[PDB]
């Protein structure tokens, strides 16, 4: 459910259209 | 029979007590009833009362002393929690203009949520950010709402490192939203060492 979006987000550096990404 | 009502009362009004009594005896009165059932009835009809004592004082007097729970936050939305993690509720006609912080969690997690709210509020306070909302999932992922209405998505990981990253990055996110005439709407921290930002037009 939102577990999927956490891995999608954390494991691969994936976002959602419209969001800005910053990498430090 | 005289009935003497004492204690600091913020939510209870006198009809709450008299109704608890009449709804057990009759339209007539109350003296050599059991004080322990008058106490139990009041505990059950008034869930915001943390302690009530019922005591016969002669000549002819029944003395009731009340201690109310004191909320430090709304719990989920329709309930409330105090500073020790106790859960209670108050008819919302009597609380509809209060402004309290907002906690959310699964049904027995108030203490856990309140603890996390306390710890994380402490850290944000060191940089003059103040926490308006805090929600915890059954899986124990966290989302926070600042007083400036930015939401923060911390997921499940080291929530304190992600919290520190927001604070480090915040001045550029604010310069950037400053430049394009937008406002920051949220900051997703669920990455190894980055942040995804969603914007919103200026109110």
């Amino acid at each position: 459910q939102e577990a999927l979006e956490e891995r999608a987000r954390n494991e691969l550096s994936m976002t959602r259209p419209g969001e800005t990404f910053y990498r430090l | 029979s005289k009935l003497v009502l004492t204690g600091e009362r913020h939510y209870t009004r006198n009809d709450d007590i008299r109704q608890s009594i009449l709804a057990l005896g009759e339209p007539g009165t109350f003296m050599t009833q059991d004080v322990n059932i008058i106490q139990t009835q009041i505990e059950q009809r008034l869930p915001w009362i943390k302690q009530v004592s019922v005591r016969k004082q002669w000549p002819d007097e029944l003395k009731i002393h009340l201690v109310e729970y004191v909320p430090i936050a709304r719990w989920n939305d329709q309930h409330m929690v105090d500073a020790e993690g106790n859960t209670f509720s108050v008819p919302p006609e009597r609380t509809s203009k209060q402004v309290l912080p907002m906690l959310y969690g699964p049904e027995g997690s108030a203490n856990e949520v309140l603890q996390g709210y306390r710890e994380m509020g402490q850290m944000l306070a060191k940089d003059r950010f103040t926490l308006k909302e805090a929600a915890m999932t059954a899986r124990r992922s966290w989302q926070l709402t600042l007083n400036n209405d930015i939401k923060l998505n911390l997921g499940r990981g080291d929530t304190m490192k992600r919290l520190a990253r927001f604070v480090e990055l915040y001045p550029v996110l604010q310069q950037q939203a400053q430049t394009d005439g937008k406002r920051i709407s949220y900051v997703d921290l669920r990455y190894d060492s980055g942040a995804a930002v969603g914007w919103a037009p200026l109110p």
